[PDB]
RNA sequence: UGCU
């Protein structure tokens, strides 16, 4: 039962202190010294002994048993003559295990299940994996660190001990470690290890369940455009001399992570000076439970806006140049590329500043697109050298252009016209379409030349035969490939352009306004509450549920959203307002009743109903309104714009409903009347010994019952947290005394 | 990075200029520290408001002109040594946030500002706490409980306390007398301050010349090499046995054997051949493991230390002097170009009997053909036979070590063809081996059959002559002494087929790749330097002869073997240069053949390969 | 070799597989390392002038010399010290972000280090029973030598472990008490000795050089001194493009790829080897590099101490001779010390201290790796040099990129200078330049169009380990993997040595042919059904990474039946002799100690068939880890900071574990009783 | 006492 675990620990604890009287008057923290002395496990060459230790008389040590027979058939398994320490000393002879395959105690089918668990997963992921046709062909390797195997649930290296913690041993945890724990790769963890505990010691489980949710890069020669996504089968898929066709999705989250955050830089550049604004808005929007900050720190991707949106969180992006469907990556260069503001004079009162990026001084940068692989040097404008490894009679009409356009190479364009400029994406999209009808600026930018021996045909095609041949473009006489030694340092611009640190100035990297991407599904759990962009859902009942969320929960956002709603004033939920309010006659009632009910009641902003009829009126208040028709009275209830979902001021049904004991805003219980922590806790107190205060189970534990005072236990030591009454958070407190010192600052 | 989870990026990021942490003691702890004050000035103007103003102006990380402008306008004014953390416009009077150890007993530091005293637990001294409200003492109580909570869990208590504290020790001192003992071997102290001004002299240089030759490696002079190796290579046979156990072959090889000595050689004398003939009568018994005999003594050398001790002690006679240890220098033998050319000979068995993996996809497939072709072609060769018995001595040999046995162990060479028929290969007689390390020698008498005799190629080996049904056999019968650790590594000698396995792939998965399609039957045309001349030959012969050449070569790895391949490296590469219209320049002294000629000396398969490398040409145009 | 030399089908490169001697038994030492010792003590003393003047050499301390006197036909021990200074300012100045993340290591990263990494090396020379020692053995008997005679307790961090060592060498007189009892005395003079004392000893196993060379370790007195500046070197070195030491594997391929740029009219290839390496160069070299580098970055005074202790110790090195040089009158053999008899190491007898012998120049040991490195990267940095150069530790390539021939000769002799001006000697026999590029090695990595795979360098590893089969196996099939992902081994050669590592693994568990094993299955009708059995195989090119009873359960291949005695938790034969501690999740009590087996029948272990007191002390130390373990599962995540001494903290640990046992008070109580 |  229970009891025997105690008593097997009390038991142990007082031999340890019997058997070792010093090795305790050490601190508790010398263990992270004295765990490593394990000695006496080391051995030499185990491979030259094994042919000898096999064929011993008696090869196998085993705890003392009586499972197994002393003589099975006349063979003699275990030997008991000796017992020189008759404590795990009985030698067994070899054919043991092979007497325990048949003729042996039996265990659950669970058990069985539960071991095998993840090998039975890498086994069904192995044969569910369609077994292409195997394509033979020359490749280039390019050497890139890649997932060892795939995890369940990807998780930063930060909160990988928290997660671990909140799946084993809730007990010894705090709020803070809580909070900094992946909660969807906590469940699914404790789903993962139920039975898998049962089966496994401590450390076992541990580290399983660490594998489970840990990336482990590993640096393997890969195919361009091939990733297998995982080094699980890299050995079968993948060689120098052929690949496995596969059709395997991302299957991720990422690409919804791309979308939301997309959407937040497009709305946080129609501000003034974006930066912040992105900055403050990423620390307020939470993904499920997980803050937007850690949820960033979790998906390290490719993408452009992930990475625009990671680098504002200090982390870095892995994103590279692309232009069209071809990647550049400089590998040195004397500048950063420069950009020159071409004004264009066409006419007097239309004229558009369209600019366009070039190089200053010897650069040198490799290009990816397809299997076309390889490098080119230029010096300023002008292109010295380019090495291509492409397959054979291939069309290099493509990555060509987009060469040029990378560097500004040919000019038809960028300084010119050939045509009047107006935007830079129809620009772009001009000259791609003028230098593919068109593309004899590369030749008389190159050269020709007659010998056969240069790969280039003039027609921008490798290897096939012709007269000529283009100049200075040979084959790839050795591989090439982008590394990046020191620890790349990002820095955000004040327009949210990503740029890296150069040697001579800031080059950039990424830059908003022609990164084109349609909108797409935001990722599930996403919540706009505390944002200023609610109207990034697409959904009215979102969009309603957000507001109210907004307005219930906080009543300095109650005040200023009624002050800007009865006034006119600007607020950063105008466009909501108007988009969930049909097109009415009821903003003249609607201030009214707020007159009224604000006069009546200056201390309006306490009660959570008071402020979800104050909501009600100053949301039908902000409306769009009819100019051809008269005012009538506020109603009690309407309809959402484009929906049957009723709103109601007295909160009986529909969208809101306040009952005597909670609050349900869109069926969620924004607001409990006793056992709730809108507001929050702190800290407040580390201790050695138990406060005079509850100890609850675990944090969730404490989190749900709301007491006033509570404990946690973690590594020996209590942690009381007990109530936030402050009105506002850490957060905007620093922020309001930085702004104040800055516009200070300013005279 | 470098930030504690509880301190906000923007304080931070604030703090990296304020002062230069590089110098403080526990720069990183007084960062924090300083971050937590910071934090605690932003969380005491926590929004507050004052005749449309802020109620506080933090002075705290500001440029000192915009501190000055406002308390100008203030009308106060502060030194520079001390400036309060932050002004209050209520009860108008500078404060300053401090931390201590100790709320007791504490008193003002300053008389131009007052002191906001904070404790690590977050409690604040009475004054600090009229002063401020509840909701500031939350506030602050909290961060600085979280704080607490980073610290204790980084272990980072006794420097936080320090820290906080004021004076500190320098985290590392050198004394004076370790100072002396240092400064020993250096003309300079422990921080060099050398007077001499930095600067690059230039020094006159050598010239790069070019390697427009390729070297010419020396080939020594001296007697041909014996055939230094555990067993006979390419003269190795065998007799069919009737089927059965070994302990049944045995029975028949010795019961109808007839020894007779034809050629005897001083290194083992004719008369242990009693020894061979024990162990085969107490094998065919079931009795492996014999006694001693009057002539396992000289078949063994036992006891031979004693006498050879005592012989050095009667014949001492001189003056001491240097070891001086000389290596004789042979010759290239005439043999191995013929164990080469015998080593090919096809033979009607395969003798790689490899049992095949699994199949399930189809690289699985493209593999195991690869394999199973590449098996085919070297199959049926007379090296793969000599690997086979090399495998199975070695094996036998070394299973019966690892033990301090005194008496005398017989470990028999026999395969078995597919047909049941027993092959007997030889045996090996372990004698007493009293073995400690991997390196000490166990005595050995290894005896296997013979194909053909020659005294230049076998000096050390005494030829017999075995008469079994009607056929005539020869047996060598060599006394020799084998190291644990030599006899491990030839227990897995079946690993040399991988390099010209690695050859044959290459060119078949090359040829299937450039023309986008498998043959798994390509067998190419490869050109060599045959006799100096370049000629055409196939690639199935090809990999035969790298198998033979690499097995010649494993067999026969020492120290001078590894050092030439070391060194061939580098001329390798050059020749490939060359072939391929690339210049070579070399340093000034710079003679890349000296260190391939120091490890040429006595290997015979060493001169092998020097004299193929001369043979070859020198000069590529 | 012309057998090695293709010409229509491969070029020599990929053939360069065929020019190793492996799967051959390695040459061994034998005899004693004294004259090998001794010659690499008096080599330094050869090389410092042009001509060899060992009997001038030897009063020399620090080791620096006339841009006149460094020899340029030979190796040149020593160095210039404005030549050092200035290019040391110039290799600070260039690659700044490498010194932020050095002040970053510095400020941060320094602090953190535990001086618990010390035991992570192989075995150490003890300065207390003059032998070598495993390196948690050494360690834990000097943090004991060091708490005994400071009266203090050592701090976990490795500075408070340096500081510890930096005392104790100012006091007089020092003791060692440890149990058999015994106790041993140390001066000053003696315990600097012992702090000064490299022990000397062979490599055994090495292959690819025809001579025997002589390995040496340090103690435990200075390992933690140099632990400190090679972690800053690995710092800066991680951070700068010339560096090619803290890479390795296919990060050092694509960082040597990334450099492999050829567009000018003259680009050539030097790869070479630096000769005499680790006996050129002069600690005082790396001290004033060092130095240099802290003074640049604003450092305090404490760290460079701290930095340049290591160097110091090093200058007053005391290499442990042999068991004597080798004399014979006639056909005797008699081992004599240096000094009884004249030998060709005459001169060096005024340096011998005991048995061992002092060395001012020169390193004698690879101790400073990752220092070399970095001292020979800053001799790189100069503006004549515009090539790209990468260094490990002493074998390095470099690629030029040159408008002429003339001009890509001068940058070659410039860098041969560059490198002798700090004392390193580039091997002119190992040094060769191909004027067009395209053709190179380093590091044993030989690229023509590519880095080519290299055969029999993975043929070592596939003999079977000899723990048990499954472990066996599995590690077997993944080092073939990993061969066949680096691209060394191909489909072929992959399944082929997937085949030998089979045969060879059967074998050696008595699976083959007729053996005890197999009769005994054969006399109680026991199928196999695995591999180790004598099973057919399961495991497949494609199938290497999957387990090999998963994959047999998935196939059908091993029934539930079979399957519910293999992996039974309870089985005799991989049966624990102690009670072992299971998490259970989301349960009333989440900790339950039962009596536990491996679960797989065939992980047994094998016996192996055969400072005594610190092993009994190890033991006591494994005793309270496992208990800490079983109260503590949270330091199994995290580090331990928990508050007292063990005792107290597992006492409270215990105790509120049983008020959340939900049993009886009462019971609770009573448990509580017995609590010691 | 049995590896092609």
């Amino acid at each position: 039962e229970s009891e025997c675990t105690l008593r097997a620990l009390v038991e142990e604890y007082n031999g340890a202190c019997k058997e070792a009287p010093k090795e305790m008057s050490k601190q508790f923290t010398d263990y992270n010294t004295f765990k490593r002395y394990t000695t006496s496990k080391k051995d030499h060459a185990p491979q030259m002994r094994l042919v000898y230790s096999v064929r011993k008389p008696w090869p196998i040590s085993m705890t003392p048993s009586k499972e197994i027979p002393l003589v099975f058939n006349g063979t003699k398994l275990k030997d008991t003559i000796l017992d020189l320490g008759e404590s795990k000393r009985t030698r067994a002879n070899i054919v043991v295990p092979d007497y325990w395959s048949k003729y042996g105690s039996q265990t659950s089918l669970e058990v069985v299940n539960a071991i095998l668990y993840a090998e039975d997963l890498k086994v069904q992921r192995f044969f569910s994996t369609e077994w292409g046709e195997i394509r033979y062909g020359r490749m280039l390797p390019f050497r890139k660190p890649v997932q060892a195997c795939p995890t369940i649930e990807e998780v930063n290296p930060a909160s990988i001990p928290h997660t671990l913690l909140q799946v084993f041993c809730p007990q010894y945890t705090t709020l803070d470690s809580k909070r900094k724990a992946h909660m969807g790769a906590v469940e699914k963890l404790k789903r993962v290890m139920e039975p898998i505990c049962k089966v496994q010691t401590q450390e076992s489980a541990v580290h399983i369940a660490r594998s489970l949710i840990d990336s482990n890069k590993k640096w393997l020669p890969t195919v361009v455009d091939h990733t297998p996504r995982t080094a699980e089968m890299a050995h079968f898929l993948c060689s120098k001399y052929h690949y496995v066709h596969t059709n395997t999705q991302d299957l991720s989250d990422t690409r919804s992570i791309d979308n939301l955050c997309g959407e937040l830089v497009k709305r946080s550049l129609k501000c003034r000076c974006p930066k912040e604004t992105l900055v403050a808005n990423l620390d307020k929007i939470t993904i499920q439970g997980r803050p937007m900050r850690e949820v960033l720190a979790d998906h390290d991707g490719e993408l452009p806006y992930l990475g625009i949106c990671r680098v504002a969180m200090g982390l870095s992006t892995h994103h590279t140049m692309k232009i069209r469907s071809t990647k550049f990556s400089i590998l040195n260069s004397d500048h950063p590329r420069i950009e020159v503001k071409k004004v264009f004079s066409l006419s007097p009162d239309v004229q558009v500043t369209i600019p366009y990026r070039r190089f200053k001084g010897k650069a040198k940068v490799y290009f990816q697109n397809d299997q076309i692989q390889g490098y080119f040097s230029c010096t300023d404008r002008q292109i010295d050298e380019i090495k291509i490894s492409a397959p054979k009679n291939a069309p290099l009409l493509e990555p060509l252009l987009d060469i040029c356009y990378y560097g500004s190479f040919i000019e038809p364009g960028f300084e010119q016209t050939f045509g009047y400029p107006a935007g830079k994406r129809e620009f772009v999209d001009s000259f791609f379409m003028h230098h593919s009808k068109d593309h004899k600026a590369f030749l008389i930018h190159m050269g020709l030349d007659k010998d056969l021996s240069l790969p280039l045909s003039p027609e921008l095609n490798w290897k096939e035969p012709a007269l000529s041949k283009v100049c200075r473009v040979t084959e790839l006489d050795s591989t090439v490939q982008p590394y990046t030694s020191a620890t790349r340092e990002f820095v955000l611009g004040e327009t949210l352009n990503v740029y890296t640190q150069h040697e001579n100035g800031l080059e950039l990297l990424i830059c908003p306004t022609e990164i084109r991407s349609t909108r797409g599904p935001l990722p599930p759990g996403t919540n706009l509450s505390g944002s200023e962009f609610i109207d990034i859902y697409q959904d009215p009942f979102s969009r309603a549920k957000s507001l109210l969320k907004s307005t219930i929960l906080h009543a300095e956002r109650c005040k200023e959203f009624v002050g800007n709603m009865l006034e006119e004033y600007q607020d950063p939920a105008e466009t909501t307002v108007q988009s969930l309010v049909p097109i009415n006659t009821w903003g003249k009632s609607a201030k009214r009743k707020l007159q009224e009910e604000i006069t009546s009641d200056p201390d309006w902003h306490q009660c959570p109903r008071k402020r979800a009829k104050m909501s009600y009126l100053a949301i039908i208040a902000g409306s769009i309104q009819d100019r051809d028709k008269k005012q009538t009275n506020v109603p009690r209830a309407f309809m959402l714009r484009g929906s049957q979902i009723e709103y109601d001021m007295k909160a009986t049904r529909g969208l809101v409903v306040d009952t005597t004991n909670r609050i349900i805003v869109g069926g969620e219980t924004v607001l409990r009347e006793g056992k709730g922590g809108p507001e929050g806790y702190v800290q407040t107190g580390v201790f050695e010994e138990q406060p005079r205060c509850y100890l609850v189970d675990t944090p969730d534990h404490g989190l749900s019952m709301g007491l006033s005072r509570f404990c946690v236990h973690s590594q020996g030591r209590y942690f009381q947290y007990e109530k936030k009454i402050s009105i506002w958070e850490e957060t905007d407190n620093i922020k309001a005394t930085i702004d104040s010192q800055r516009d200070l600052k300013r005279r | 990075t470098d930030r504690p989870d509880h301190i906000d990026s923007r304080v931070w990021e604030l703090s990296e200029t304020q002062e230069d942490w590089i110098t403080q003691v526990h720069g990183h702890v007084r960062r924090v520290v300083e971050c937590w004050k910071y934090t605690i000035c932003c969380l005491i103007s926590n929004m507050h408001t004052h005749r449309g103003a802020p109620q506080y102006d933090v002075f705290k990380w500001q440029d000192r002109s915009t501190i000055e402008w406002i308390c100008s306008k203030k009308k106060v004014q502060y030194p520079e040594r001390d400036t309060p953390d932050l002004y209050d416009n209520e009860r108008a009077v500078a404060y300053k946030v401090l931390l201590v150890s100790d709320l007791s007993d504490h008193s003002p530091t300053s008389g131009i500002y007052h002191d906001l005293a904070f404790n690590l637990e977050g409690e604040a001294e009475e004054s600090c706490a009229l002063v401020l409200r509840g909701s500031q003492l939350q506030d602050i109580k909290g961060f600085l409980c979280r704080a607490l909570e980073w610290v204790v869990s980084n272990n980072l208590t006794q420097e936080v306390v320090e820290t906080i504290s004021g004076e500190a020790k320098l985290q590392f001192s050198v004394g004076t007398t370790f100072r002396t003992l240092l400064k020993r071997d250096t003309d300079w102290d422990v921080i060099p301050t050398p007077r001499v001004e930095p600067n690059v002299p230039r020094i006159e240089g050598r010239r790069w010349t070019q390697m427009k030759k390729l070297p010419l490696l020396k080939e020594k002079e001296g007697p041909p090499s014996p055939w230094r190796a555990l067993l006979l290579g390419a003269d190795s046979e065998y007799i069919v046995c009737p089927p059965g156990t070994d302990q049944e072959a045995i029975s028949w090889i010795h019961s109808q054997s007839e020894i007779e000595c034809i050629r005897e050689s001083k290194s083992t004398p004719a008369s242990v051949i009693t020894c061979l003939t024990s162990s085969l009568q107490s094998f065919a018994e079931g009795n492996p493991v014999r006694s001693r005999i009057h002539e396992d003594i000289i078949a063994f050398g036992i006891n031979k230390k004693q006498e050879k001790k005592q012989s050095a002690s009667s014949s001492a006679s001189g003056e001491w002097k240097r070891a001086e240890y000389q290596v004789e220098e042979m010759s290239l033998p005439p043999w191995v170009e013929e164990e080469m050319v015998l080593l090919r000979s096809d033979q009607e068995d395969n003798w790689i009997e490899l049992e095949k993996n699994a199949i399930y996809t189809e690289v699985d497939g493209v593999a195991e053909g690869l394999v199973d072709k590449y098996i085919e072609i070297v199959g049926r060769t007379k090296v793969a036979s000599v690997i086979e018995k090399w495998q199975i001595a070695a094996t036998r040999t070394f299973s019966q070590l690892h033990t301090d046995r005194s008496r005398i162990t017989a470990c028999p060479i026999i395969t078995r063809d597919p047909s049941g028929n027993c092959q007997f290969w030889g045996m090996v007689l372990l004698g007493p081996h009293h073995v400690k390390r991997d390196t000490d020698n166990a005595p050995l008498l290894i005896a296997e059959i013979m194909g053909e005799d020659t005294e230049e190629k076998y000096p050390k080996h005494s030829v017999f002559s075995l008469k079994v049904e009607e056929k005539q056999f020869l047996l060598s019968l060599k006394i020799t002494s084998f190291s644990r650790n030599k006899l491990y590594t030839f227990s897995n000698i079946r690993r040399v087929l991988i390099q010209p396995a690695s050859i044959y792939s290459q060119v078949v998965l090359s040829r299937a790749a450039e023309n986008n399609s498998l043959n798994l039957e390509v067998n190419p045309e490869i050109q060599l330097y045959l006799e100096g001349a370049q000629r055409g030959m196939t690639l199935y012969q090809w990999v035969r002869m790298i198998l033979c050449l690499e097995f010649l070569m494993a067999i026969y790895n020492n120290p001078q073997m590894e050092g030439f391949l070391a060194n061939m490296r580098r001329l390798h590469m050059s020749r490939h240069a060359m072939m391929e219209r690339r210049q070579v320049f070399l340093p000034f002294g710079s003679r890349p053949e000296d260190k391939v000629n120091e490890c040429i000396i006595n290997n015979p398969i060493v001169a092998y390969l020097a004299k193929g490398w001369n043979s070859m040409p020198n000069v590529y145009y | 070799m012309n057998l090695f030399t293709p010409l229509s089908e491969i070029n020599p490169t990929t053939t360069q597989e065929l020019l190793y001697a492996y799967t051959g038994p390695a040459p061994v030492a034998y005899g004693t390392r004294t004259r090998a010792v001794l010659e690499n003590i008096i080599r330094p003393y050869q090389y410092f002038y042009k001509e060899p003047n060992v009997q001038r050499a030897l009063d020399i301390k620090t080791g620096c010399k006339e841009p006149e006197d460094i020899n340029v036909e030979g190796p040149s021990s020593g160095f210039h010290t404005a030549s050092v200074l200035k290019l040391a300012d110039n290799f600070f100045r260039k690659y700044r972000p490498a010194m932020e993340k050095l002040k970053y290591w510095i400020l941060v990263k320094l602090p953190k280090l535990k001086y618990a990494e010390l035991s992570k090396g192989r075995q150490t020379y003890s300065f207390i029973h003059k032998r070598n020692l495993p390196a948690p053995i050494a360690l834990e008997e000097t943090v004991e030598f060091l708490e005994q005679n400071l009266r203090r307790k050592i701090g976990p961090t490795l500075l408070s472990y340096c500081q510890a060592i930096a005392d104790v060498m100012e006091l007089d007189e020092t003791t060692y008490e440890g149990a058999r009892t015994y106790t041993i005395k140390f001066s000053r003079e003696e315990l600097w000795d012992q702090m000064r004392t490299l022990n000397t000893m062979w490599k055994h196993l090495e292959r690819g050089r025809l001579n025997r060379r002589t390995i040496a370790t340090p103690s435990m007195l200075i390992r933690g001194f140099v632990k400190i500046v090679e972690d800053a070197a690995k710092e800066i070195l991680e951070n700068v493009p010339t560096s090619g030491v803290p890479v390795g594997g296919e990060e050092k391929l694509a960082k040597l790829a990334s450099k492999q740029t050829f567009h000018t009219a003259v680009t050539g290839e030097l790869s070479g080897d630096q000769e005499k390496f680790n006996e050129c160069l002069d600690p005082d070299a790396m001290r004033l590099m060092w130095t240099v580098f802290l003074r640049k970055l604003g450092c305090p005074d404490w760290i460079m101490e701290l930095f340049n202790i290591p160097f110091m110790v090093f200058k007053s090195k005391l290499a442990d001779m042999g068991e004597g040089l080798v004399y014979t009158k006639g056909k005797l053999t008699d081992r004599k010390p240096l000094g009884e008899m004249p030998s060709e190491f005459d001169d060096l007898v005024r340096n011998v201290v005991g048995n061992s012998i002092s060395c001012r120049l020169g390193m004698f040991m690879g101790m400073y790796n990752l220092t070399s490195t970095l001292l020979a990267l800053i001799s790189i940095e100069r503006e004549e040099l515009t090539g790209s150069h990468v260094e490990s530790s002493d074998d390095f390539i470099h690629f030029f990129n040159c408008k002429t021939h003339e001009e890509m000769f001068k940058q070659a002799e410039t860098l041969r200078l560059t490198l002798k001006l700090v004392g390193i000697n580039m091997s002119p026999s190992k040094c060769i330049l191909i004027s067009p590029a395209g053709i190179g090695e380093f590091n044993s990595k030989f690229h023509h169009r590519d880095f080519v795979g290299n055969v029999a360098t993975e043929l070592p590893a596939l003999v079977p380990n000899g723990t048990n089969p499954m472990t066996d196996l599995a590690m077997g099939l993944n080092v073939i993997k990993h061969s066949v992902n680096t691209g060394q081994m191909n489909l072929c050669t992959g399944a082929l040595a997937m085949r030998i590592f089979n045969h060879a693994y059967k074998y050696a568990y008595m699976a083959l042919g007729v053996t005890r094993r197999t009769r005994f299955m054969e006399e109680n009708a026991i199928t196999p059904l695995l591999t180790n059995q004598g099973a057919s195989p399961v495991h497949s090119f494609s199938t290497m990474h999957l387990d090999e009873v998963a994959l047999r359960r998935h196939l059908g291949l091993l029934d539930e039946e079979t399957l519910r005695r293999i992996l039974n938790p309870n089985n005799p034969v991989t049966q624990k002799g102690d009670p072992s501690m299971f998490f259970r999740i989301e349960n009333k009590m989440p900790q339950i100690m039962e009596d536990y087996s491996v679960p797989s029948c065939f992980k047994y272990t094998l016996s192996r068939n055969r400072h005594k007191a610190l092993l009994n002390k190890e033991e006591r130390y494994q005793r309270v880890t496992s208990i800490i373990n079983k109260l503590f599962p949270e330091v199994l995540i995290q580090e331990a900071s928990a508050p007292g001494t063990v005792r107290e903290s597992l006492k409270r640990r215990l105790e509120l574990v049983v008020e959340r046992s939900d049993l009886d008070e009462e019971r609770k109580k009573r448990i509580l009783s017995r609590i010691f």
